[PDB]
């Protein structure tokens, strides 16, 4: 039973932390380029 | 499924057109757009003069040696008083633009080396200076530094990137590598960012453009000494804002 | 200097108190039979022990000790810190706080690191100091600021050694600090007054070390050498005084040829010589000469 | 994300030097060229990455690693190297005979200029301690050895030294925990 | 109703990527070790593809690695001494709002180049002793523009719209919500520009990478007081990030900093990784081996 | 509802017979068997050598007397310089297996004892000490004591197992007697226990197996002296991974 | 249709990575299979340790020379001491496995020659000797020349393959080409060829790799001179029976 992430005031950026929006997109780091290369094959063909 | 060797960038009126490519970086995976209306906050109607200012200028050319420590460019700052991009630039006061940065190197195959090509957001010099007073000159970077022109920066420390952040972690940033074995071009598609929808283009620089030899230039007697590296930029969705009388700086 | 060992176990110099300043007082050896070390166990000498309160290390410790009164939660014992039982090689116990390390150079964890696996490790790369730090840590440099976080006491550099826990090699932000002459095989020393060691000396010598150290002091009459350590015990390995221009020896030191107190040369050009058999390796010897001009 | 692996940080070598591996003509065989330990948050060349870097802001890590090396030779470079990873409980392999028992990969040097070589998540527990060197050596991960498989072939008239590039990164599986602070910068005044 | 809402409020175990079982392959045309490194792009081979891998059905928690638990954590942004005895009788002092006067703040924002976030403000008061008496503060926030305050008695401390914090020593660490508070829509830890037009042909330069948008004002304390206490107080203010949103991820500072609103490094640059014998000595000495 | 007297055990191409048995001790009511996918993390495919490193390997005969204080050893580290499966311990870095222990002595129905046949999970050996410091050698023990080997180490203080814990309550282990009038042997029957899902066959032990006289060995004078107990052992579910170079210690 | 140039062999935990492949021979297209019930004799339970022995085994590196006559190796004998593939072709009396025998030979485009790579089953080497008594010791060959270990042998008449049969017929054998300008890896996947479904590893070699020179390494002043050839062989469904003590030779 758990009571947590309440707000008790008007201001909604007095609540805690936002911790259950875990987010995983690496691929605007790691692969950030046009031709998407499988990864079987030879890149530069 | 694979990336092909040959590109063509066709922008404006000006066209870009290598046989020795390894692939296009589209920063952060975003292509430039125009400032929605949910994003702006200037009520002014933007000009978009979209031929006239996007379009490839090809604003540098430095020799790399043996020695080359590298160069950094500032991308509004290379492009504020070149073409109809800088008297925009000039006569607004807002403004804000991608860019399809190209640099070119091309070897022959009996030459060796490695350039990083980096896009960095925000690129703030740092300078190398001892411990001294606050006071003091050299704690911080001169105008020629922040702002290189078209004519770029040489690299005092491209270890540190002038930064005093590790050049081996530069390739955080949308980056690409022209490795002479294997590419003699490297292209970024770098989308506007910044945390106000427009900004000066000449107070503010968005990007620094850095082109670092991470491989020295090593070649043997009788290959061609000098090997050029071309800066090709091109603005994409270039916006301007706040017409007035032009200011140069 | 007092101490010519890395551990203290050389140390006959009567100081009856943890701390020159601020530190406890030490109980006596035949009054200690409460505890393993005292005068009915070891009744002849055996460790410097007798009746006296003086810090001395009989177990092999990493520094002289001696019992103190248990009092406070059963602390029955202190590292005494002894200021002039710094090996002759040993630089002192520094601070260790952060990234601009106190040997910029080269590092090396070893799980059987020694005090002289580390001055050998910084030998080899020409490094003037050796910094053990935290019992396996090696760190070499040749930084004449090694103490730019300050002096430490030498207790606080009291972790055993992974390789030798009879040899202290630092502590937790510690870095004890040799000068990597200490146990090398061979060398040239032009000064007035330096204490040369046996190869690898902090460990026993190796087998088969043939080592020459050149005494040249440009200037000086007569060398007194003396041998405030010479754990030689065996019958091939030997130390002689070779001479110098002419390359004669002068004096032949081997297990049952123990070195008088001093054996001093005419000659300003001296030849430390050492030999090593195969088997049968020893604590080592330390050398000592004046040059008295 | 790759970032360049300081694999030579050797003493004399300054500057952008000490992130390329150098590669040679050989005149004898089975040679090594470099190595380095794969413990992600020790001193080392792992420092230079920002996986590295990263892993000290948290005291366990786990998932494999990635080091994509990429030569930067002459395209008239031609060269074969075996990069092994060695699991721990193994000092460095003397040879390149004891470094091939080991997870392993041979690399040619082509018109693709990057080979990727996995270090496989080969540990006893789940995780292991970003703190290395002590007792602390049982996370150890290994080392990771690049040994000529065959000789630096170049024609006349070419640079005979080249260089690898390695680029350390974490795989997809890589995980960190226990967020502490990281020990890499320290300051003993406030910043004004 | 809305208990649906608090049932799902623990954290949810988001776990690592498992590994697939793999098997041998002897072909052509199937290269996925060689990789192109210059097209920017980190590589895609898995391990599955490179070794012969098993089923690990991975439980690893990755939740950890989150940007708000990276940075929701209440580190030292401030320390403000309310000197009130000796030379300096003020009982006052007004601070300039910066979160980058300290390394560990510092090194870690300066990961993002855009953070737009919600802060928890806390401060840790106390004497030079450690000690706590009760003596009554006044932390008030003086926004950019609002009239600072000359002495401990002015008439900036009646606080009819700035936000103030009146606490004792004695009271348990003042903690207090400040929102995202920026002319920009995020932070800019890094600002590759001028705030204002010229020529910037200074000898110094000080105003380069100096944006305003950062510039969120002042914190005013005081001892409520009526004369000199004798006492001065350390203030010591700790900022917990929450709703954060970074962006543009940057190198970790691997110089030490020397100043606190440039980058400037020593002319002795430190090398990011530490120094070793040579290229291929490692120092791991492993077990025996068994045949050498 | 009884247990037969007689038993084989088939591991392998070994097979052991007994005709006097009292049970199998199946430790903790689990067999042995191959780490789930669940609780491994290890990526690297294990290998499993059936039948090659599965089977019973006859390792020591320690002679039984009147005296005899008893005999321990460690289960990895006894088996690690014997057969196949010393070799997978070497090479591969990684090893789990549970194991059959089957203890023999036989004696004639003249003669009488009873020996505590236990296996011991994390059978740490302790030091018989006088109080002394950290520094003293004896506060620890050695090698010889840890890892006896396939020899065994004798023990010194069977009484408190040379653990510190009492003997008497060794019985919350997985035991099984051997009394000279009921029974010749005991088998035990333990599965892989550890907080790892491998380990490390050469650094850490398991298992300890302490072979310990309770009730001592008493005959009459004409009975045969010479009453020796014999320690024959098979790995079960034997799996190792992290190959590389053999690693003996 | 058609042969890709570029080639990746994933056997265990090693990785052959080839660009410059002429093709994989499958010899008498035959994958390496396990022996079936229907041809197996054998009654003991076989092992079959996948990845700790079927996996590429870096051999022997030769120094390709202008006269170099060529080398040798006999499969079994090639491994018999190496991994654990060696230790259970010691500790088991029976063993069956195919291969993929690699053999790499790079050299720059200014380098010319090619090397004849084939694998002779029952290599039966001959003695070259004259016209003498049975007794003499030149008609039969030396234990180094018929099981040359690992190093290899060095062709003493490669024309002839010193067995009698001549050079130009060996393209009878699965066979291929290291020809540089063309190639720089042979890859041949041979089956477990003989008469028996089982065999000694020890004293059987069931297969010979012989790598001729049959156009000679001509280069020019200034290339590189040493030019090696590695073998990289990896065994393929390997079984082993008949476990005893290890034996060598
Ligand atoms: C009653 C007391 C309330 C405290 C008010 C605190 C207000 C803090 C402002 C928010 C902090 C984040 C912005 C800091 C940016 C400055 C750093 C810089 O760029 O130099
Ligand atoms: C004061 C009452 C608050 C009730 C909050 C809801 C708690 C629901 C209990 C079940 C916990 C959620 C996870 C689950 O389904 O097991
Ligand atoms: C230490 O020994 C000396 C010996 O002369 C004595 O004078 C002194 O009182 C002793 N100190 C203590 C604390 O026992
Ligand atoms: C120990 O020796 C000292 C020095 O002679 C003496 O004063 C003391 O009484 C002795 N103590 C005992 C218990 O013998």
């Amino acid at each position: 039973i758990n009571f947590t992430n309440i707000n008790y005031y008007k201001d909604s950026y007095a609540a805690s932390a936002s911790r259950q929006d875990f987010a995983q997109d690496p691929a605007k780091f790691t692969r950030p380029v046009l031709d998407a290369i499988r990864e079987a094959a030879a890149p530069l063909q | 499924g694979y990336s092909d060797r040959v590109a063509q960038l066709t922008v404006g009126n000006s066209t870009i057109t290598t046989q020795e490519a390894a692939n296009i970086v589209l920063s952060y995976g975003e292509w430039p757009e125009y400032c929605p209306s949910t994003d702006a906050t200037a009520v002014d109607k933007p000009t978009r003069p979209d031929v006239s200012v996007n379009r490839f200028y090809t604003l540098s050319t430095k020799s790399w040696k043996t020695e080359s420590t590298g160069w950094y460019w500032k991308f509004p700052d290379v492009l504020n008083d070149t073409g109809v991009f800088g008297q925009n630039a000039q006569f607004h006061y807002l403004y804000r633009s991608g860019f399809c940065m190209h640099v070119q190197c091309n070897a022959s195959k009996f030459h060796q080396g490695a350039l990083l090509v980096a896009a960095i957001p925000e690129f703030v010099i740092a300078a190398s200076s001892p411990a001294t007073k606050p006071n003091s000159q050299g704690l911080y970077p001169d105008f020629a530094h922040t702002n290189p022109g078209k004519d770029g920066q040489e690299f005092r420390d491209p270890y540190v990137l002038d930064a005093g952040i590790p050049l081996s972690q530069a390739l955080i940033f949308p980056h690409q590598w022209i490795n002479l074995r294997t590419n003699n071009c490297a292209t970024i598609i770098m989308p506007y960012i910044n945390a106000l929808p427009f900004d000066s283009a000449l107070n503010h620089s968005n990007f620094g453009l850095v082109v670092i030899p991470i491989s020295p230039l090593k070649y043997c007697n009788g290959a061609t000494t000098e090997v050029p590296i071309t800066l090709t930029i091109a603005p994409l969705n270039s916006e301007f804002s706040g017409l007035r009388q032009a200011i140069k700086q | 200097p007092e101490c010519f060992t890395a551990n203290g176990a050389d140390y006959r110099g009567t100081q009856n108190w943890t701390a020159l300043q601020g530190g406890k007082p030490c109980l006596f050896w035949n009054e200690t039979f409460q505890h393993p070390y005292n005068t009915l166990k070891y009744p002849n000498g055996e460790g410097g022990l007798g009746e006296h309160n003086y810090c001395r290390n009989p177990d092999g410790d990493v520094s002289p000790w001696c019992y103190v009164a248990e009092h406070e939660d059963g602390v029955y014992w202190k590292y005494c810190e002894i200021p002039a039982c710094q090996m002759p090689g040993n630089l002192g116990c520094y601070k260790d706080h952060g990234n601009p390390p106190p040997l910029t150079g080269t590092s090396k964890t070893s799980n059987k690191l020694t005090i002289q696996t580390c001055i050998s490790f910084c030998r080899s790369q020409r490094f003037k100091f050796a910094g053990m730090e935290s019992g396996y840590a090696c760190f070499c440099g040749n930084n004449p600021d090694y103490w730019k976080y300050g002096e430490a006491a030498s207790t606080e550099c009291n972790s055993v050694c992974f390789g030798d826990h009879t040899q202290p090699c630092g502590g937790d932000g510690r870095i004890i600090l040799f000068d990597t002459l200490v146990g090398a095989c061979g060398g040239n020393y032009s000064a007035m007054s330096s204490v040369v060691y046996s190869p690898d000396f902090p460990d026993t010598y190796a087998t088969g070390r043939v080592c020459y150290w050149t005494i040249r002091v440009p200037g000086a009459s007569h060398i007194h050498f003396s041998f405030p350590l010479f754990d030689i015990r065996d019958s091939a390995d030997m130390v002689e005084l070779l001479d110098g221009y002419t390359h004669r020896v002068l004096a032949r030191f081997h297990g049952r040829s123990r070195p008088p107190l001093s054996f001093n040369v005419s000659l300003d050009f001296v030849i430390l010589y050492f030999f090593s058999d195969r088997i049968n390796q020893a604590q080592g010897f330390a050398v000592l000469y004046q040059a008295v001009k | 994300v790759e970032t360049i692996l300081e694999v030579n940080n050797t003493t004399g070598t300054t500057g952008v030097s000490r992130l390329l591996i150098p590669v040679r003509a050989q005149n004898n065989v089975d040679q090594l060229c470099a190595s380095f330990q794969v413990d992600p948050g020790r001193n080392g060349p792992w420092q230079s990455t920002m996986v590295g870097q990263i892993c000290r802001y948290y005291t366990q890590w786990s998932g494999s690693l990635k080091v994509t090396f990429m030569f930067t030779g002459s395209f008239m470079a031609t060269g074969k190297m075996l990069i092994a990873y060695t699991p721990p409980g193994s000092a460095q392999p003397t040879t390149r005979e004891a470094a091939m028992l080991g997870t392993h990969i041979v690399w040619d040097f082509g018109l693709q200029s990057s080979v990727t070589l996995v270090i496989p998540w080969i540990s006893n527990t789940h995780f292991r301690a970003v703190k290395t060197g002590g007792v602390y050596d049982y996370y150890a991960t290994g080392i990771v050895t690049i040994w000529y498989q065959t000789n630096f072939v170049v024609p006349p008239d070419t640079p005979t030294e080249a260089n690898i590039i390695a680029l350390g990164a974490a795989q997809k599986n890589f995980t960190l925990k226990l967020c502490k602070d990281t020990d890499e910068i320290q300051q003993t005044a406030e910043y004004q | 109703s809305a208990v649906s809402a608090l049932a799902d409020t623990t954290i949810s175990r988001v776990t690592a990527a498992n590994t697939a079982a793999s098997t041998h392959s002897l072909g052509t045309g199937r290269v996925p070790a060689l990789q192109a490194a210059e097209t920017g792009a980190s590589s895609n081979s898995s391990d599955e593809n490179l070794i012969e891998t098993r089923c690990v059905m991975n439980r690893n928690g990755v939740n950890e690695a989150s940007v708000e638990h990276f940075y929701s954590r209440a580190g030292l942004v401030g320390v403000v001494e309310v000197k009130d005895s000796g030379t300096s009788l003020d009982g006052y002092t007004v601070w300039p709002i910066d979160v980058m006067g300290f390394v560990q703040q510092r090194r870690k924002l300066e990961l993002s180049t855009y953070m737009r976030f919600d802060a928890e403000f806390t401060f840790v008061s106390n004497l030079n002793n450690s000690t706590t008496p009760g003596m009554l503060l006044q932390y008030m926030y003086v926004p950019p523009g609002a009239p600072k305050p000359d002495s401990r008695k002015s008439y900036q401390w009646q606080t009819a719209t700035n936000p103030s914090v009146f606490a004792k020593l004695s009271d348990p660490p003042p903690q207090v919500s400040v929102p995202f508070m920026s002319p920009a829509t995020a932070y800019q830890w890094f600002y590759d520009g001028y705030p204002t037009f010229g020529e910037h042909k200074q000898a110094t330069n000080l105003q380069y990478g100096q944006c305003p948008n950062n510039m969120m004002g002042h914190f005013a304390i005081r001892t409520v007081s009526e004369s000199t206490t004798g006492k001065n107080i350390h203030v010591r203010v700790y900022m917990r990030i929450k709703h954060v949103r970074a962006w543009v991820p940057r190198p970790l500072r691997s110089q030490a900093y020397m100043v606190k609103n440039y980058p400037t490094y020593s002319q002795t640059i430190t090398n990011t990784a530490t120094d070793r014998a040579s290229i291929t000595t490692t120092d791991y000495e492993g077990g025996v081996p068994a045949s050498p």
